[PDB]
């Protein structure tokens, strides 16, 4: 196991946990969470950044001395990838952008992106590959962000045999983009939605991790609950003390959230989903200036 | 004989009689606390935590140790009224951050080499 | 005795073990021992329930008036079955003279407060409080003074850890300060310092 | 059911296990003809009660005391134990 | 012999004495001195299973138990075995007894062999060294046989001396020509002569007739060549003949037996069978290695697709011959219990943590029980001291030497067998200073060590 | 004399190269490793032995009290030449 | 005034230590053992309390020696076993005893170096 990498210490800031993890679009809303939960157990982290080093400041204190280490990269080339996962037995990929870029549609992200990095991986000899891709994503939904993870799940489970996909369903949490945008608003009835919250997903990901019999596994990770997206947002504003994203997050978020029985989920890792119930107050609390919706079962 | 000096009491009763006035006080305060603070615990989750505080001290069998005990706890009080801590001192006695320590022979075995 | 050696002074200890008559005299109800150290302090053992009494006496006799309080500290000796040592430090002005009081307790044994003796002892006791564990009886208002709120432990007590139990840093999950076990990345390196071949004679014990 | 060993605990000094003493002195060797391969094993204990141990198949273990037995009461409680009988 | 361990940063820096005035005094030999080097060589850090193409292949702890538990689950009875190594502490013994004692099993073997023909080790006294180390200096004549105590044990040798230069001791001995650092009657070097003191006719026999406090010891290696039986038999022939002529002085002690390995007495108070013996007439189809490394057992005389399972803390002659290996502590990474060859039971310190993934050995067999359906009731260290109290109670007693004297015993359960003696001259496996150096995995593995006989052989 | 391992990283005048599995090389990506190129063992190689005609021989390193604490050598042995604890020069008696 | 109540002292509950730094700490009490390296006997006077060492690893930053335990460095003094057994006792630690070694007075006799006829002649001095 390479002396370097066995474990040591009683999992703390400063103890050595044996994982070399490269966490590419670490400076996202999930790459926090997951490099925090990383950090805070002794473990490596090498994140790559394309933006300024000023954006990734927030992240220097989630790990000790020498512990988390900064690399520019581009996903156009591939040396810039070769030596960013060189060294690394642990690569997960989070990047993923919800619009589109004069340089980077989601054909560039959700596909070209994942599949170059599961090449890379697998050239430079990574045991374990986590990928990220949505719990609605199928080649035949009229949206393109689907489309383009279907196409791109598809690839990488080419390029990396055994890999791990991770599906998560709707994330939710303080810096998302579900409660936040129905939040900033200040069409229903039909579309019932399935939410987690980003600490479970976080966990998730880190159990995936730490499981070796979840190698070609594929993960459905979704809430304890099912709404309705009228009575939901019913329950947002009310949360707020309030009176009651061009074109394809509205009709991603119209569209319903899909039910796969057969996928494991978060349970089968030892996770209890959270309710909403509980964090939608953390996260709404600073919105202002109780009757929780009815859920579907 | 062993005669010793008390604190405030003369034998159990009164620290019993003591241990109940403050936690009375302790469960009359934890709402106001809970809203005060703006934490994001249930008044519920938090006269729970009130019990199990108290209840770790359960196995004490001397009036000296009891009330010692009661002036801690009424100190501890007196903090959280004056709001003298934050939000940050009164959350730790939650342990978020921490990882749960199995407690089963075979997991401590894997993880190293600490009983 | 050449330059390198302090000189010595026979008449302050003179007057010293004079006045350590007088008040031994006075108050036998509660002094246990009296001393003069070659350097002349002289400091009096008293009993724990004197420390009023004895305070008191010594701040308005027209002998002694030792009206300042310079400093009020403990010592945590954990060999002695009372495991901690009470010291007093007086200032008179009128005789320009020092004196020391010195008493003992235990964990369990409250010592009575001399807030109403000398006003400057409200906090150095509340800092005895924070510090070690010693209760203070009739103290106006006895709390921590300079340990964080909520620490748990008395940190200047000898079996007190160098770097304690928990330490703090900021959690992004949470969002706010957390406190963890504690963790070093370099474990302070204890020196074994202290040699065989004993130094000073003078103060070698009986071999029991 | 099988047994496998036995392990006597005697006290060199104490009293409780005087007579316990004089089995062995007297009749340890005539036990040893006996049983040609059964471990008797004998142990010494300090301010415990003298105490036979019984080992049978699958680890099973009995044991009893022997506080102020005799030789005789010992040479009983052993023949029980070699015989199986109650 | 009591030692001080100096580490620095959670590594072993050297070995020092410590004054223990009954056992070493203040001396410690050069092995104890400098094969503390051996403990950074050629080391087991990871858990091992073999793959497809038969090699050694790193494993978590996981895979490894389990594959172990599976044909521990798998056999059961007389199939499965154990053999102990020569560091191997009282708590892993216990363990292992009980563990295989799950499975209905008896075959505790030991590398060393010690006579089992009559008492065998029923009573402890058999086997021991009783007049103790420091009762050396009131002895005034001592017999040795099939012995080099300079090498087998340097320390008892260095009493011996003593003795010899402060007390004008007499020392005979019975073998090869050795050098003793101390002048000696050399009675001879065949077995029998020591049946002609038994007889009566060899004049050392009116010799020990008219000491005092006379001394017979016997080693283990002499024990090894397979007359033990008939060459304890003579020993105790002769000391019988001296208490009874010479009368019972008090509470003497004359017979006296001098131990090689550490962990034998702790063994044989535990109920191990000593020898291999009892491998060899019922082979086993898996078998426990718990430290052992001196090749008496090879796949040779074993049947085929046998499960080896090496549980240590160095790779040595018994890990390339391992199905799975399970890494282990050494003596300054655990609390252990050892019993010396006076009988007296002392306990080590945890000076560092074993390396990488290795574990305490006994935390290893019950974490292996625990596994396979057969928990152990021990969970903690003081647990599996009652463990040991129970079955045997001098081993929590961790300064005694006393013990009771039952040679009479001993001495009748000896004459049922009369088995013959060989006409081969003892002659001791320590022959010389470059034989001492290098006796077990840790020395193996030892550079220094390598370097003393590399001087010895030809020096500069 | 700085060497290159195979990986090629320098090799440090301790000896120290991570090897080719170690995950710690990720720390030099894209920076450099710090290396002294002066080895103080070939720069106290090159130096000469001086040739003293006495039995003892002092040193102190150069300097006066700027060096180190002055210390006698014996130059009795003929087969090597007596070193400086401190210093490292060596000292040798003029033979033949 | 006085109580004059009965039951042994145990302050665990004021210490404001950690319940597993109580109940799985294991404590030696001894004299430690002169140094082999010297001859003075100035440091085996008192009575030393330590406990029982915790693993310590390495740093993967600059290899230093890091440790997870907080009594890793704690070590009292005592003048006689009695208290150090009573301070174990009533702060909750199970400990182990081991009682002082002190070497056994000796009959040096310098005269004894020229002997007649016995052994102890030396050859040189
Ligand atoms: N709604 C949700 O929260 C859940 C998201 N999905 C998947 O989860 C993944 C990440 O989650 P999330 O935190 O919400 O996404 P974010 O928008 O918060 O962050 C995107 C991450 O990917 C990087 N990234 C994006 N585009 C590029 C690019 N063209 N080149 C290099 N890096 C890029 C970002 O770096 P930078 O900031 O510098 O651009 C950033 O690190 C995504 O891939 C998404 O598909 C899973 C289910 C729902
Ligand atoms: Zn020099």
């Amino acid at each position: 196991l390479h002396h370097a990498l066995i474990p040591h210490g009683k999992g703390g800031r400063s103890s050595v946990s044996g994982i070399v993890a490269t966490v590419f679009g670490a400076t996202g809303f999930l790459g926090r969470y997951v490099v925090n939960h990383l950090g805070r157990m002794g473990s490596q982290v090498i994140v790559p950044y394309r933006c300024e080093p000023y954006d990734t400041m927030h992240l220097r204190p989630m790990g000790d001395l020498g512990q988390i280490i900064f690399m520019e990269w581009n996903g156009k080339d591939k040396d810039s990838i070769r030596k960013v996962v060189e060294h690394s037995n642990v690569v997960i990929n989070l990047v993923g952008r919800e619009w589109e870029t004069k340089n980077f549609d989601f054909e560039d992200v959700f596909v070209k992106i994942p599949h170059a990095i599961a090449q890379v991986s697998k050239e430079a000899g990574v045991e374990k590959l986590i990928h990220i891709s949505h719990l609605n994503a199928d080649i035949k939904s009229p949206s393109r962000y689907l489309r383009s993870k279907a196409v791109g799940e598809k690839e990488v489970r080419a390029a990396f045999p055994e890999a791990t996909i991770i599906k998560p369903s709707d994330i939710f949490g303080r810096e998302d983009r579900f409660l936040n945008y129905f939040a900033s608003m200040r069409l229903g009835k039909e579309t019932v939605k399935q939410p987690v919250y980003i600490v479970d997903v976080s966990k998730g990901i880190i159990n995936a991790i730490k499981d070796p019999d979840a190698k070609g596994k594929t993960f459905a990770f979704v809430g304890p609950n099912r709404y309705l997206l009228f009575d939901l947002v019913q329950y947002i504003f009310a949360v707020a003390y309030r009176p009651f994203t061009t074109r394809d997050k509205v009709e991603r978020v119209h569209m319903s959230d899909m039910t796969l029985p057969h996928l494991p989920g978060l349970e089968d890792l030892g996770i209890q989903a959270t309710p909403l119930e509980l964090k939608a107050i953390e996260v709404l609390r600073r919105h202002r200036t109780v009757k929780p919706a009815k859920t579907v079962n | 004989g062993t005669s010793v000096k008390p604190i405030f009491s003369r034998d159990m009763n009164e620290a019993k009689r003591r241990v109940r006035e403050l936690y009375r006080a302790w469960y009359r305060e934890v709402p106001n606390t809970v809203h005060l603070f703006q934490l994001d615990i249930s008044v519920k989750q938090g006269r729970d935590k009130v019990r199990e505080m108290f209840m770790k001290n359960a196995h004490v069998t001397d009036p000296r140790v009891v009330d010692l005990l009661v002036i801690k706890g009424k100190m501890e009080l007196e903090e959280t009224i004056n709001v003298w801590k934050q939000r940050t001192h009164i959350m730790r006695f939650f342990h978020e951050t921490e990882a749960p320590r199995p407690t089963d022979f075979l997991s401590k075995f894997y993880v190293g080499h600490d009983p | 005795t050449r330059p390198t050696i302090r000189p010595r002074n026979d008449v302050v200890h003179k007057q010293l073990s004079a006045f350590g008559q007088y008040v031994a005299e006075i108050l036998p109800k509660y002094v246990q021992q009296v001393q003069v150290s070659c350097f002349n302090e002289l400091e009096i053992f008293i009993h724990p329930d004197g420390v009023i009494p004895v305070l008191t006496f010594l701040r308005d006799h027209t002998n002694a008036q030792f009206k300042s309080l310079a400093d009020l500290t403990a010592v945590d000796v954990p060999t002695r079955q009372n495991r901690f040592e009470i010291v007093y430090n007086l200032l008179s002005l009128r005789f320009n003279s020092r004196i020391r009081v010195k008493t003992y307790t235990d964990e369990l044994t409250p010592i009575e407060s001399s807030v109403t003796v000398y006003k400057a002892a409200n906090w150095y006791e509340r800092e005895i409080w924070d510090m070690f564990g010693v209760f203070f009886a009739n103290h106006p208002d006895l709390r921590r003074i300079l340990t964080d709120y909520g620490f748990e432990g008395h940190p200047f007590r000898k079996d007190f850890p160098l770097s304690g139990y928990v330490e703090l840093r900021y959690d992004d999950e949470v969002k706010r300060v957390v406190a963890e076990p504690v963790e070093l990345a370099q474990e302070f390196r204890k020196f074994d310092l202290n040699s065989p071949w004993e130094a000073f004679p003078a103060y070698r014990q009986p071999p029991e | 059911l099988g047994l496998r060993e036995i392990r006597i605990h005697l006290c060199q000094r104490s009293p409780g296990s005087q007579g316990v003493r004089d089995f062995i002195e007297k009749r340890y060797v005539e036990l040893k003809k006996a049983n040609p391969d059964l471990p008797i094993l004998i142990r010494e204990c300090s301010d415990v009660q003298p105490k036979l141990w019984a080992r049978y198949a699958f680890g099973q273990e009995k044991n009893v005391s022997l506080n102020n037995f005799s030789a005789d009461q010992v040479t009983r409680t052993l023949e029980n134990v070699l015989s199986g009988k109650a | 012999s009591n030692i001080v361990v100096s580490t620095r940063t959670g590594e072993v820096m050297r070995i020092l004495p410590r004054m223990h005035e009954d056992i070493n005094e203040e001396w410690i030999s050069d092995k104890t001195r400098f094969a503390y080097d051996g403990l950074k060589r050629q080391r087991l850090t990871q858990p091992m299973i073999r793959n497809e193409k038969g090699l050694l292949t790193y494993t978590t702890w996981e895979d490894a138990l389990s594959r172990v538990a599976g044909m521990l689950q798998s056999f059961q009875g007389n199939d499965v075995a154990a053999i102990a190594g020569g560091l191997v502490d009282a708590e892993a013994l216990v363990a292992l007894k009980d563990l295989l004692n799950r499975v209905d099993s008896d075959s505790l073997c030991t590398e060393e062999v010690f006579p089992t023909a009559g008492a065998g080790t029923d009573l402890r006294s058999n086997y021991l060294l009783n007049t103790t180390i420091a009762g050396v200096e009131e002895a005034d004549v001592i017999l040795l046989v099939g012995t080099n105590p300079r090498f087998e044990a340097p320390l008892f040798n260095a009493r011996i001396r003593k003795s010899w230069l402060h007390n004008d001791l007499k020392v005979a001995l019975i073998g090869s020509p050795v050098d003793l650092t101390y002048r000696y009657d050399h009675l001879g070097d065949s077995p029998k002569i020591l049946q002609d003191i038994a007889s009566g006719n060899h004049p050392f026999s009116q010799i020990l007739k008219e000491a005092k406090k006379p001394m017979v010891v016997l080693g283990s290696s002499a024990l090894q060549r397979s007359d033990g039986t008939a060459i304890l038999a003579a020993v105790s022939n002769i000391a019988q003949n001296i208490r009874l002529s010479s009368g019972v002085t008090g509470d003497w002690k004359v017979m006296n037996i001098l131990h090689r390995i550490a962990s034998q007495v702790a063994a044989l108070d535990l109920g191990y069978k000593p020898g291999v013996e009892a491998i060899r007439k019922n082979p086993p189809k898996v078998l426990f290695l718990l430290g052992a490394d001196g090749g008496c057992i090879t796949r040779q005389d074993l049947p085929k697709d046998c499960f080896i399972i090496y549980q240590g803390h160095h790779g040595d002659v018994g890990a390339p011959m391992a199905d799975v290996i399970l890494p282990g502590a050494a003596y300054t990474e655990k609390s252990a219990t050892y019993v010396n060859t006076e009988g007296r039971a002392q306990q080590t310190k945890v000076a560092v943590t074993p390396p990488g993934l290795a574990r305490e050995d006994w935390k290893i067999i019950r974490a292996l029980s625990e596994i396979a359906g057969m928990t152990l009731p021990y969970d903690t260290l003081d647990q599996v001291r009652s463990r040991l109290e129970e079955v045997s109670p001098n081993l929590v007693r961790y300064d005694d030497v006393e013990g009771a004297n039952y040679f009479q015993q001993a001495n009748e359960l000896s004459k049922l067998v009369n088995q013959q003696l060989l006409a081969d001259p003892l002659v001791p496996p320590q022959l010389t200073i470059k034989d001492f150096y290098m006796t077990d995995s840790i020395s193996r593995a030892s550079q220094t060590m390598a370097k003393c006989v590399k001087a010895v052989t030809e020096g500069i | 004399g700085v060497r290159t391992s195979p990986t090629g990283e320098k090799v440090t005048h301790t000896g120290q190269a991570y090897d080719d599995g170690d995950y710690r090389r990720v720390r030099f990506s894209d920076r450099q490793k710090e290396v002294n190129e002066n080895f103080a063992i070939d720069l106290i190689a090159e130096q000469p032995v001086s040739e003293v005609g006495s039995r003892v021989i002092s040193c102190d390193g150069g300097g006066g009290a700027l060096g180190h604490p002055r210390v006698y050598i014996n130059l009795d042995k003929e087969t090597k030449t007596g070193t400086c604890g401190y210093c490292g020069l060596q000292f040798r008696q003029p033979h033949h | 005034q006085l109580i004059a109540v009965d039951e042994k002292l145990d302050i665990t509950t004021l210490t404001g230590v950690p319940e597993e730094h109580i109940k799985t700490r294991k404590v030696r009490i001894f004299v430690p053992a002169r140094n082999n390296m010297q001859s003075g006997v100035n440091n085996t006077k008192k009575w030393k309390m330590e406990f029982d060492t915790r693993e310590r690893w390495e740093n993967p930053l600059m290899g230093w020696s890091s440790t997870a335990d907080p009594l890793s460095n704690l070590v009292l003094t005592f003048s006689t076993k009695e208290d150090a057994v009573a301070f174990a006792e009533k702060n909750g630690w199970s400990f182990d005893v081991e009682e002082r070694k002190v070497p056994k007075p000796k009959s040096k006799s310098y005269g004894a170096n020229f002997s007649w006829n016995k052994r102890t002649r030396v050859s040189t001095k």
